[PDB]
RNA sequence: UAAUUGCGAUAACGAACGAGACCUUAACCUGCUAAAUAGCCCGUAUUGCCUUGGCAGUACGCCGGCUUCUUAGAGGGACUAUCGGCUCAAGCCGAUGGAAGUUUGAGGCAAUAACAGGUCUGUGAUGCCCUUAGAUGUUCUGGGCCGCACGCGCGCUACACUGACAGAGCCAGCGAGUACUCCCUUGGCCGAGAGGCCCGGGUAAUCUUGUUAAACUCUGUCGUGCUGGGGAUAGAGCAUUGCAAUUAUUGCUCUUCAACGAGGAAUCCCUAGUAAGCGCAAGUCAUCAGCUUGCGUUGAUUACGUCCCUGCCCUUUGUACACACC
């Protein structure tokens, strides 16, 4: 079970641009991404809602590198 | 005979030719101080009791 | 003017298709206060035929599967005679359809 | 009313199988609880479990399950487990009759005491053997005691005039001491005597 | 409180049926027993002397239960398997004339009649309370 | 090997007299001792079940198990 | 008006529809009775869910169950399914469910596929079932 | 009893 | 990590195939849209027994109500979610919840470069050579491909009592069906049996069809004897298919009653509804399945590993090999 490029390259693009929009609920941020991205899958859509959603966990105990918001 | 009684408190690696053989490491249970190396031919978990014929043969490693 | 009770039938190979045909027919159907009984949903009849890969024996043994699938949403209707020509016109390409009065 | 009035004698009392009580467990030895279950009695064996899906699952099954599904066996006795079922209750109460003592009483001594504690093992030495004599773990001998009392009762009845019900109830009894006279002895003995002279 | 067919064992009742045959001693015979097969498929005839009773007993039963049946779906109901020999069995059915004259014969004895209607033999009036009456002989002899 | 399939006054005492101290008797224990053929050995054990010697245990088509008194 | 509640178990191709009506204690399975429909020494496999709870729990319920397609020991699994089902479903909706939740407690405490199916179907294969034929000289 | 050909060497 | 799947280090930066994604299918929906070629409740008529107020069946309803079960559409659902323990990270182990937590299970498609692999006897795909009116073209009659001192492979039935035989009890699923000539077949009668005659339904969720299959369960006979286990071989008679049955097409009745007591050196397949046991449907078909392709019933022992044997992938290293350790 590990994630390929396309989810985690994917993700890394959505956290910059909408950083607020989307919060630490899994449920309300598999909302957020299909509204302002275009899946065509509904698994795919659910893979990458799973990914940010774990991002943002480790985000609010001290920045990371290789993420950067406004 | 004067048979003793050992528990398992962990497990270190799988060994043999073809991985049948396990090796741990077990506690007499009685004399808490003493510790020894044996080898077993069966699954083992943890807290598993083990009955010992003879406790002086060891093990290599 | 008297009712006949009328019963259609449908076939084809798609499953789109198909399906837009009767949601607009029970449309044009239910403004004109016409009585509809819903578009039963028949058995879809799967016939498949399997046959070995290789043309000459040589080799391993190795067999595919073709697959074919029919549907059929036959729907029926408490209408005259003759309004029922004008409602059952525009068909696209792939559907057959047969009328029945069913007197 | 609903159920017959057999089922309404035990409901008064404790939950129970036909007629024998799981209560009054032997105290004898250690290092074989915990792998043989009877906290949880069952009315009849069947069951449709999950027990081959993890490692140890099915160390967490009652003994008559196990001693259920060894019975049927070599070709023949394939899904038939209806007729095991048949054979099992009849052998629980031959061995009443014969012994005042619980027929589960019989049952678990007999398993306990046939199952080897020392075995060799096959480590290659270009065509001859080193074996080191090690020791065994509770749960294959739990599993190789069952093998051995099942495999006994099959081979002395075959081609013979006697049945399979008192065949394999004759074992267990026979088993439950030091008999030396049955096939389970016969063999967990020889294995561990050729163990200790290869130390 | 009342019983039926349904509310003894098959087993015995087809069994008391037979004995209560007995006293009242009028069922037609062909003479066909003592020699036929009762099926192709088999190989000797019945152990059981008084077989062409035991038979319509169980017969006359499930089509108290079942609305329409002919004589050809009574010859695979009684069919087994026949050793072919070296070859793999098959299911093949059994005797066409045991069934048809045992309910031929059981016609005149008022128990059920024909429903040419649309087919098969249905039960009468009086030839299914008859079957009910005896099941008291069996529920209560407990 | 062969067995007898007659019962004469021979065999017929051991029967009344013996039987009442086994703790099983079966078609298997009339077959070992008595040397009769099982055939002989179930005729002989339905007769003596409504003497009032034996009691039945479990009933079955299969097997047949008989105890003390 | 009338109480009822419809529930229904599965096996793997064994389907038992059940309707449970308030009545007087009487339970029957495909007309006739519990005493009949079962193999003699499976009939034990259908009291298990009376005599953990108790007969009287069921003092005034009636259940009557049709069941279809199939074996025989698949059939037997479906319609004690329907039974552990149907009992607490009909309190669940009608009365308070202190029994309830302590139905629901103790019957899966005993056995918890009293209440859920197991999901089990076959696999189609181009050998057999798993295994392949035999090999002329590997 | 005896045979040659293919790789074989000493013994 | 199942993976050139990723985390990262970096004289490299940015990209293209393969893997993954994807498609079909098996598991979940008391929520939506519904249904007399699918069901239930209900209402009439009606039957038996207790009689109660009941229980079990029949026939009808076509706007009486409804869609749990059946059916096929639109969607929802799992993402490893939550918790505890390791780690910077990618990740791994256990538990709880849940229809489902190995990529959820099983399949279809599937890169570069290659083989003197198979096929001219599938093709009106095809070069060249050969024969073309005493024809290697076509057509009709008959025979052979099945012929038997012997070796080898894929299967079928058994060596019995955990069995055979006899009565009774009684449970599936995937599919197929009428022409310019009859294709699956209900019912009635005759018939030891196989079969025969006469009405009738279905171009098919409507009829065959609930395909009430087999194993299995209950009650009996035989009694360890290669015997009522086993059915090879061979005699006589009665039938159907076809223009034609002998070197028997097949089927039925009586009689004949061989070898075979778990099998040497060697050797194949397989991890859960899986092995094995048992049967059913389809293909080829005027008639013949011990074969294959699919379908269902009953349902286990043991491991949760390693490189010891037979092989595969990557790196360092050696070479007098390059047709490459034959």
């Amino acid at each position: 079970r590990v994630r390929t490029k396309t989810v985690k390259k994917s993700a890394k693009v959505i956290i910059e641009k909408y950083y607020p929009r989307l919060t630490l609920d899994f449920e309300t941020n598999k909302r957020v991404c299909d509204e302002i991205a275009v899946i065509s899958s509904k698994r795919l859509r659910n893979k990458i809602a799973g990914y940010t959603t774990h991002l943002m966990k480790r985000i609010q105990r001290g920045p990371v590198r290789g993420i950067s918001f406004k | 005979a004067p048979v003793k009684f050992v528990k398992v408190t962990r497990v270190l690696g799988r060994t043999g030719s073809r991985g049948g053989v396990t090796q741990v490491r077990v506690e007499f249970m009685d004399d808490t101080t003493r510790s020894i190396i044996r080898n077993v031919k069966g699954p083992v978990r943890e807290n598993d009791i083990l009955v010992l014929l003879e406790s002086e043969r060891e093990a290599r490693r | 003017p008297k009712v006949h009770k009328i019963r259609i039938t449908l076939t084809s190979r798609k499953v789109q298709s198909l399906e837009k045909v009767c949601q607009e027919l029970i449309e044009r159907a239910k403004n004109k206060d016409l009585r509809v009984k819903g578009p039963v949903r028949m058995p879809t009849k799967t016939l498949k035929i399997t046959t070995r890969k290789t043309p000459c024996g040589e080799g391993s043994k190795t067999w595919d599967a073709y697959e074919m699938r029919i549907h059929k949403r036959l729907i029926d209707l408490t209408a005259p005679t003759e309004i029922v020509k004008q409602i059952i016109i525009n068909i696209e390409a792939g559907v057959e359809v047969e009328v029945t009065i069913a007197a | 009313d609903v159920l017959p009035k057999e089922v309404l004698a035990e409901v008064g009392s404790v939950k129970l199988f036909n007629r024998w009580s799981y209560d009054d467990i032997e105290i004898r030895d250690i290092s074989l609880t915990d792998y043989i279950q009877i906290r949880a009695p069952v009315y009849i064996p069947h069951s449709a479990g999950r027990y081959a899906v993890k490692r140890f699952r099915k160390a967490n099954c009652p003994i008559i399950e196990r001693l259920t599904n060894s019975l049927m066996m070599h070709g023949r006795n394939n899904g038939k487990k209806l007729m095991a079922v048949r054979i099992v209750a009849h052998a629980f109460e031959i061995i009443h009759l014969m012994t005042d003592q619980n027929p589960i009483q019989v049952a678990v001594d007999a398993i306990v005491n046939c199952g080897p504690r020392e075995d060799s093992t096959r480590i290659g030495s270009a065509g001859t053997v080193r074996r080191q004599a090690v020791d065994v773990s509770p749960l294959r001998r739990v599993n190789q005691a069952i093998a051995l009392l099942t495999t006994g009762a099959r081979e002395a009845a075959f081609r013979n005039v006697k049945t399979i019900a008192e065949c394999l109830a004759e074992e267990l009894i026979n088993a439950a001491k030091g008999s030396s006279n049955s096939y389970a002895i016969k063999k967990k003995d020889e294995l561990e005597r050729v163990a200790k002279s290869n130390r | 409180g009342g019983v039926t067919v349904r509310d003894v064992d098959a087993h015995k009742f087809v069994a008391a049926y037979a004995a209560f045959l007995k006293r009242q001693g009028k069922l037609p015979v062909p003479g066909w027993v003592d020699t036929v097969k009762t099926g192709n498929a088999k190989e000797l005839p019945p152990q059981d002397i008084d077989w062409w009773y035991i038979r319509a007993a169980s017969v006359a039963r499930h089509v108290y239960l079942r609305k329409t049946v002919g004589v050809g779906r009574l010859r695979k109901v009684h069919g087994s398997a026949k050793n072919r020999g070296t070859r793999p069995s098959h299911h093949v059915d059994a005797s066409g004339s045991v069934d048809r004259k045992i309910m031929q014969a059981l016609e005149k004895i008022q128990v059920l009649e024909k429903d040419e209607e649309r087919g098969g033999r249905r039960i009468t009036q009086q030839g299914q309370r008859d079957l009910d009456r005896i099941a008291q002989t069996v529920a209560e002899a407990d | 090997a062969q067995h007898s399939v007659i019962l004469d006054k021979a065999t017929s005492d051991k029967l009344y007299k013996d039987v009442q101290s086994y703790r099983l008797v079966t078609v298997a224990t009339l077959v070992d001792r008595l040397k009769i053929n099982g055939a002989l050995a179930r005729k002989c054990l339905k007769d003596l079940e409504e003497k009032g010697l034996i009691r039945q245990v479990v009933g079955h088509s299969k097997m047949k198990i008989y105890t003390r008194a | 008006s009338v109480q009822a509640v419809q529930v229904f178990g599965k096996k793997k191709n064994a389907t038992a529809v059940a309707r449970c009506v308030q009545g007087k204690g009487l339970i029957k399975v495909n007309g006739k009775p519990l005493k009949l429909f079962a193999p003699e020494i499976l009939r034990a496999k259908l009291y298990e869910p009376i005599l953990i709870l108790g007969t009287d729990k069921f003092a005034d319920v009636d259940i009557r169950i049709r069941v279809a397609g199939g074996g025989h020991t698949s059939q037997v699994y479906a319609v004690r399914q329907a039974i552990a089902k149907s009992i607490v479903a009909y309190y669940a909706k009608y009365v308070d469910e202190h029994s309830k939740n302590l139905l629901k407690q103790e019957l899966i405490q005993f056995d918890r596929s009293l209440l859920v199916a197991d999901p089990r179907r076959c696999e189609p294969k181009k050998f057999g079932g798993r295994g392949a034929r035999a090999r002329f000289q590997k | 009893r005896r045979g040659g050909f293919r790789g074989r060497g000493k013994r």
